[PDB]
């Protein structure tokens, strides 16, 4: 037997906080590794629950299907994963800019005075319910089909310049827009983003319209500050849902 | 419409994928259990009107602030309203048994009920009293078999809870 | 005030007139009666409005 | 960060002997807003110590440091 | 949206004109009867919750076949849906008596409710009849009229509000006809 | 916290801009109905025990199952309770006449209300049985003046379209 | 169109809000504020073709390189072409003071105006002078009254910080 | 975020008490200076945007160092951004004057603002000087002892809004310290 | 740490300049109210153990549930810890008004309070409230209004010293909560 006691790298953890000093340091670490996996905590109860509309009695609806072929979708798992890896590679003008982009927009969203205030202190819960209120409502770009062909040329001069956002200021590409990030994983995408275009006008009678009066209210109290653009989105609800915010580069 | 078939399948469709053999094996719990089930559907659709005056009147000897003026029971064309609906709720229970799955009492009758109740002033402790009397007025081997009455009252039990 | 000079700034109470002092005592301790000081220095020195 | 650093070896020593004692004027861990030990003693007569409690560590208090480092280390 | 000072200057931009006196005591006569107006709409939303519970069960109340097995009111999934409706109109409604125009009425609700309707098959007869209902409770609240509630006003006449109020349930009237 | 400020502070932030005359002049208005409510929040404050015994039991006179054993205020501490919940809504109504604004009923009082009444299975029409017992004993030019009963009986019909 | 009544609505339309106390609030500060706004309306409606030309050559006052070949001003339709514009930001300082708000010089005075007025080569310096004389040729007491000049020269330096 | 009225409720909450009057003419007192408030946050963004070209150009000569070849302040980019947070930072101290309280300028934009700027590498003691600038500047066009312009407001003693407004302009300096 | 001196030293740094006359009658004021600011700390300091016991015991007294089972003051290891913490956040405040500058409170008390309270367990509803009695309980002995212990003094103002002490305590609560 040896004489192994335990080492002091490990009987430190049975330490009480004290208040100030470099012991005041310790405890400003463990605090701020105990809110930041508490807000990813936050930021996944709250997707659970946006979920839980694509499930509205029981049973899966077309909203949540991935892909429809055999592999098709072992392979959306396989890029939303080196999604977040490029998510963590920006810079500091990036991940500054897009949590008081989404501060701005999470306080207009909120309902009462706790909700505005816990989108200020955690930031993934913030972001992720940016977009767990529009997967719910259905005002996404994946969701929202042109029902004219003014409106699909409305809708893709909005899309034109969201499409310059994802490029520098030079005018070279991010990474912040990629599709493929393997050989051959470019098409596996091309294949899953027309299954899911397909499934986006097999929608019910009331699903149709309720989505029409829900990207209205969504281009009108997140991105229109005036009256001429409140007309824009008003009569076409598909460019008022192509308008998306200035987090993510896309 | 929450059944044993529609939810493997449409979970089987999200991942876009045939049907395996955890699919089907969930199937042959539906040839072991709907013995029990269309029973106690057969036993409750011709018993009917006998059980929704038992239990309409339950409320009332309970309940009997309700035949109060400006309350709601007040005239004698809204009683005759108030077990229309303990026979609707009866006749889901009955179409629920068929499919055995919670999907006819989810979204025809339960699905909207307390943004109605609450706007009509409604009380759902007078629904829950009416449907919390059949439960225990049921006797296990005189109204039905003994897994019939089991899968009976537990269809009761989720319309008790979604009220309350 | 002959016999007892260190009785100033002693209040008497009830029998003199009603002092006047800009305090501010509250937990967040601001003087709530800045219009009424002023309305009551107006009538010292002046007597009246 | 080089010399001035540990030697970690949690296990070090190699001894199976007979343990020694330690002092009283400890961390407790069990009440820990006692005075203990140092108030009926000659801790009252010495000069009280130096522990740092400012982040900067203004340039008067950097020589009255180093002045009880001589001293006492 | 636009309101009662912002129709006149709308107005008077097509023909670049100032806004002079010529057209100024229209708008003088707004604000000078304002009092009547919040006096107004203060009525209407104190009583916002009973109104559409008075309305909805009266269209049944006329038209029984709304909760017969396939009627439009019959599931509590879609009786639930009617009474979400009839709060929606109401609440525009006293948008646009507040404001004294009727573009946050037209531009927000009523473009495409009649596309709208005919494509979940609402029916537009009885629809009518649920807005029809709540026209009479409002002008009965705004001239202090209704039979089971008083309440407390200052003396005087505002029949020129309950006929605007009249005229803002008759523009979602013929939106659907 | 709903005020004639925190609205036009958030609009103007959500916009990204500056105040303007806009903004100003909503805070005009709040100097002018100023008098009124704030009468009406001092006279709610020296009465506020007299009013809760009147109306806690306002409610308790009308409805009386309550006192049934197995219902809701069936001893007294399940009574106390329910003074005690008409004294917190009383205080709320004077927060929001100080504020000049739904914003203390909204946060403190009303969400999760519906969500909460319903799993403890309490009465919400007993409620408002106490609530307007309030608005109708409150005569107008004994209790306060003219307009400090239009600002105190809408933030009690406020609380009445909130809860049924 | 920002306004005072265009902003409280459309702030309660975006909570599914009905038009509560502090929106009613907010709007009676367009009864107070409005009687100088509306003032100062007359006056601009009555002097404007005075105060243009009083503010045109104030713009070649300050800047007489306007006229010469090789810059800018050489000829009369681009001379007279500068009083149609700032004919038009006197308009729309008396459609601001209309609707009580500054809608009608955001969405047609301002929106744009940055880029019409770079890549037409118009230099932004000389349409700030001519603002800010008018702002400083202003006495108070002889032409309009006390608030109406501080409702007049609120929408003219709102003008000068979004021109620059 | 709150105001005058609404900080003093949560208090009152806290201690489960009506807020009766013992502290009403403590907020009856913050209406009477209404006006006088009212006619002071008129006179910041007024002159707003002269301020923050009075403010970061003031930086660039007493620090030369910004406009340095790898600075702060350097390129054509980093100007406009510069440019930008002087108006961002008095954008909110302009809500928490008219709001009364500094419960706005606190949290939408002081929590986070300071690991932000070790994160981008602001140098933060130049920014305490180009917010005391406009503390500086706020001061001088409250109380109208600026020397190039002056407003035309009523006679009368506004140094309790002058001592507040520079209240909210170091609590921004305390934060990114 | 600083002084309300040194505050002004540190200020006239910034800008290079001599600390001359223009600002010496602020700091004039200070020496000449300097009688008044020790008259205070003596107050504080002669009923400092009273304080700290009449704030904890209506901590008590407002919210039973610290003294129930699994509370946070619940046994003699854990009150007494209570009443400890309560006369370091007294004493570091009277080391603040003795200096006329906050930061040796917000230096050596302040600093990391938060977030050992967070990994404590200390419940911040009950730690603002043990403050803002205490903040009570000192300016009643500023201004000399405590009901049940009188104390001598000359005649004079001296609600400018309880303002800024009640400032200090607003402070603690602040950076706590
Ligand atoms: C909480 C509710 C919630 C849901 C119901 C589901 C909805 C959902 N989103 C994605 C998947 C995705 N969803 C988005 C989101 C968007 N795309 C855009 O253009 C907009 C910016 C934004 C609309 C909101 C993106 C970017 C992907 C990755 C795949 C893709 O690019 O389409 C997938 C997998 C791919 C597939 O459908 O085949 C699913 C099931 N996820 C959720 O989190
Ligand atoms: C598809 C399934 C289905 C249901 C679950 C019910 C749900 C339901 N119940 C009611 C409606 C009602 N339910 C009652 C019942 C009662 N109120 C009283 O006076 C009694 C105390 C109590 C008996 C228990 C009354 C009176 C109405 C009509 C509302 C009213 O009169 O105001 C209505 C409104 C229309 C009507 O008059 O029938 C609906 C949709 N109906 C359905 O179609
Ligand atoms: C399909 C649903 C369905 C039911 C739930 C029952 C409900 C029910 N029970 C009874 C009628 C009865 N039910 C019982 C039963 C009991 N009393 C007890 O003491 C025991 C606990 C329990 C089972 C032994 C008795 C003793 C009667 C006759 C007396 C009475 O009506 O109470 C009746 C009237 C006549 C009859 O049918 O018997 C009905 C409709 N019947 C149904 O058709
Ligand atoms: C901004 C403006 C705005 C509106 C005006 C409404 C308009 C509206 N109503 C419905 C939807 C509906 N509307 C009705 C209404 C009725 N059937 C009747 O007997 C009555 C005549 C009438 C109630 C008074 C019903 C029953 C549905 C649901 C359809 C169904 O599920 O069967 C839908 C589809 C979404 C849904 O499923 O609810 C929409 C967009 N919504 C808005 O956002
Ligand atoms: C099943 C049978 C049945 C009905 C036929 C209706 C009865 C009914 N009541 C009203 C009419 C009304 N309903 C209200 C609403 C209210 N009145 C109040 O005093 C309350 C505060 C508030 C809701 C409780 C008002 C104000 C009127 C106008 C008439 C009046 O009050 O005198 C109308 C409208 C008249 C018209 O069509 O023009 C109808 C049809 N309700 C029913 O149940
Ligand atoms: C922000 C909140 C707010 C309000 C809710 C209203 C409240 C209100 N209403 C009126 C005042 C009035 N209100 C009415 C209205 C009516 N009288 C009747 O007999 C009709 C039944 C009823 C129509 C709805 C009349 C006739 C007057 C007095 C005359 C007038 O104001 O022009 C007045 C008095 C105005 C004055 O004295 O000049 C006030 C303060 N004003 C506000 O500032
Ligand atoms: C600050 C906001 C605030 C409120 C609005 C109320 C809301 C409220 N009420 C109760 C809880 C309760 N409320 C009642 C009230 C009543 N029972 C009756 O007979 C009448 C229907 C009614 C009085 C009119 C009763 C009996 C309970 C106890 C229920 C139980 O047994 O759990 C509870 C659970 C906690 C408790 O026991 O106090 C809450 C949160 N309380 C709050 O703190
Ligand atoms: C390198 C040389 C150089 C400088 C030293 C600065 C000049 C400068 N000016 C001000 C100070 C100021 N700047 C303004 C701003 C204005 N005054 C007006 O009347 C206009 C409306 C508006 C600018 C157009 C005001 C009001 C003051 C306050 C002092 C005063 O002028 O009365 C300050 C702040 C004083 C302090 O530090 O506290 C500085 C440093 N700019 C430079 O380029
Ligand atoms: C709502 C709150 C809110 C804020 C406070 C700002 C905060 C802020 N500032 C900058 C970004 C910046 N801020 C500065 C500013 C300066 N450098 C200095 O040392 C000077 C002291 C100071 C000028 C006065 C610079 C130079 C950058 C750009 C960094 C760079 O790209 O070089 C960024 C990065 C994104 C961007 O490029 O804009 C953010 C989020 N934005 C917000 O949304
Ligand atoms: C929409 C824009 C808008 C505004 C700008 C204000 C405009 C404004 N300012 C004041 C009014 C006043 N303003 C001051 C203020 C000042 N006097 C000074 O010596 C200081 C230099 C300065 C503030 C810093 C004083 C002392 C009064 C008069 C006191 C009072 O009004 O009660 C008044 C009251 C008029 C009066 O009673 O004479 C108004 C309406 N209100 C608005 O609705
Ligand atoms: C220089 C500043 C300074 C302080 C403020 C204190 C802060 C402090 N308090 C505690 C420790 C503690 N603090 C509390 C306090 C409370 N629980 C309550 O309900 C009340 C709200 C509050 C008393 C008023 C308790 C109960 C413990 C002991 C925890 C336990 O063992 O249960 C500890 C842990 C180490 C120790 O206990 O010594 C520290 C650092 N110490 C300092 O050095
Ligand atoms: C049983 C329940 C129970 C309570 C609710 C509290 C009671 C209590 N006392 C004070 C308040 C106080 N406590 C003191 C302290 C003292 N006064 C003296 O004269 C002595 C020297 C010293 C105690 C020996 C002082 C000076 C005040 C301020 C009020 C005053 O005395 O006028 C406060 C603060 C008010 C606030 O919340 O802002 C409270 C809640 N104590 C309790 O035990
Ligand atoms: C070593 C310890 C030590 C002290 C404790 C103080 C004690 C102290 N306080 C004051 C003197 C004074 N003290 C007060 C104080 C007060 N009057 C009030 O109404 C308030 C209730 C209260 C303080 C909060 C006033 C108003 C004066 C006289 C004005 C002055 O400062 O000259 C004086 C007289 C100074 C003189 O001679 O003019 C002294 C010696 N000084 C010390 O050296
Ligand atoms: C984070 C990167 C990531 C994803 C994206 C998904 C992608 C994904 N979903 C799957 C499979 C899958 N996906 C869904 C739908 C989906 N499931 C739900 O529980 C809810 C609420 C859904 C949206 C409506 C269902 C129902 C299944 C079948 C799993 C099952 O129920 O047996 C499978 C397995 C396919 C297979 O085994 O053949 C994958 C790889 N998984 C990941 O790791």
């Amino acid at each position: 037997v040896t004489g192994a006691v335990s080492s002091v790298n490990m009987r430190r953890f049975q330490r009480v906080p004290k208040v100030s000093g470099f012991s005041a340091k310790v405890t400003k670490k463990n605090v701020n590794k105990a809110l930041d996996k508490a807000d990813m905590f936050f930021a996944k109860s709250v997707t659970m629950e946006g979920k839980a509309a694509a499930i509205p009695y029981g049973v899966y609806g077309i909203q949540c299907m991935e892909g429809s072929a055999k592999g098709m979708a072992h392979e959306k798992r396989a890029m939303a994963l080196s999604a977040a890896f490029r998510m963590n590679q920006r810079s500091a003008a990036e991940k500054t800019g897009a949590m008081y982009e989404n501060r701005r927009l999470a306080l207009i969203l909120a309902q009462n005075d706790h909700q505005e205030k816990q989108y200020i202190k955690y930031p993934k819960l913030a972001a992720a319910a940016l977009m767990a209120s529009t997967e719910v409502t259905r005002a996404c770009q994946r969701y929202a089909v042109p029902e004219s062909i003014e409106e699909e040329f409305l809708a893709a001069s909005v899309d034109k310049v969201n499409k310059m956002r994802g490029t520098t200021a030079s005018g070279v590409y991010k990474s912040s827009c990629v599709e493929g990030n393997a050989k051959g994983q470019a098409e596996q995408a091309r294949v899953a983003a027309l299954a899911v275009a397909f499934r986006s006008a097999q929608k019910s009678a009331s699903q149709f319209a309720a989505e029409r009066y829900a990207q209205s209210k969504y281009g009108r109290d997140l991105f229109s500050s005036t009256h001429f653009e409140e007309g824009y989105a008003n009569t076409y609800p598909a460019m008022a849902a192509a308008k998306r915010a200035s987090s993510y580069g896309y | 419409m929450k059944s044993v078939i529609t939810t493997v399948v449409s979970a089987a469709d999200a991942a876009g994928r045939f049907p395996s053999n955890s699919d089907l094996e969930s199937i042959q719990g539906n040839i072991q259990r709907s013995a029990a089930r269309l029973e106690a559907a057969e036993k409750l659709a011709g018993n009917h009107e006998a059980v929704v005056k038992e239990a309409g009147d339950a409320c009332f000897a309970k309940y009997a602030y309700l035949k109060n003026p400006g309350e709601a029971g007040e005239n004698q064309e809204k009683i005759n309203k108030c077990y229309r609906d303990v026979d609707h709720y009866m006749r889901l229970v009955n179409y629920c048994l068929v499919v055995g799955g919670t999907g006819p009492l989810d979204e025809w009758g339960i699905a909207g009920a307390r943004e109605v109740y609450r706007t009509l002033n409604l009380p759902t402790s007078a629904y829950v009293a009416s449907i919390a009397y059949t439960r225990d007025r049921l006797c296990v081997p005189r109204d039905m078999s003994a897994q019939a009455g089991v899968e009976f009252s537990a269809y009761l039990d989720y319309l008790i809870n979604a009220l309350s | 005030q002959v016999g007892n000079p260190s009785t100033r700034s002693v209040s008497v109470g009830s029998l003199g007139p009603k002092v006047f002092k800009s305090e501010g005592i509250n937990s967040n301790a601001q003087k709530t009666n800045n219009e009424s000081i002023l309305q009551a220095s107006y009538l010292a020195v002046f007597g009246r409005m | 960060l080089s010399s001035g650093s540990s030697a970690a070896v949690p296990f070090s020593t190699a001894v199976r002997f007979e343990s020694p004692s330690g002092g009283l004027d400890r961390y407790s861990r069990v009440d820990p807003a006692a005075p203990g030990p140092n108030v009926i003693t000659r801790f009252l007569f010495k000069d009280r110590p130096v522990r740092r409690s400012d982040p900067s560590l203004s340039e008067v208090d950097r020589e009255a440091t180093m002045r009880t480092v001589y001293r006492n280390v | 949206m636009l309101d009662a000072f912002s129709r006149v200057v709308v107005n008077s931009d097509a023909k670049a004109a100032y806004v002079g006196g010529s057209d100024l005591q229209a708008l003088k006569s707004f604000i000078a009867d304002g009092n009547k107006r919040l006096d107004a709409v203060n009525s209407i939303v104190s009583n916002a919750s009973c109104m559409v519970s008075d309305a909805v069960s009266g269209m049944i109340c006329e038209n029984p076949g709304l909760i017969s097995p396939g009627g439009n009111c019959y599931t509590n999934r879609r009786m639930a849906a009617c009474l979400r409706d009839g709060e929606i109109i109401l609440r525009y409604v006293s948008y646009a008596l507040l404001a004294g125009d009727a573009s946050v009425l037209e531009d927000r609700c009523l473009n495409g409710l009649k596309e709208t309707y005919i494509a979940l098959g609402v029916p537009t007869n009885s629809s009518i009849r649920a807005v029809s209902i709540m026209k009479a409770q409002a002008v009965a609240f705004i001239t202090n009229t209704a039979t089971e509630r008083k309440m407390s006003f200052a003396a005087g006449d505002c029949t020129s509000l309950a006929s605007e109020v009249a005229s803002y349930f008759d523009r979602v009237g013929a939106a659907i006809s």
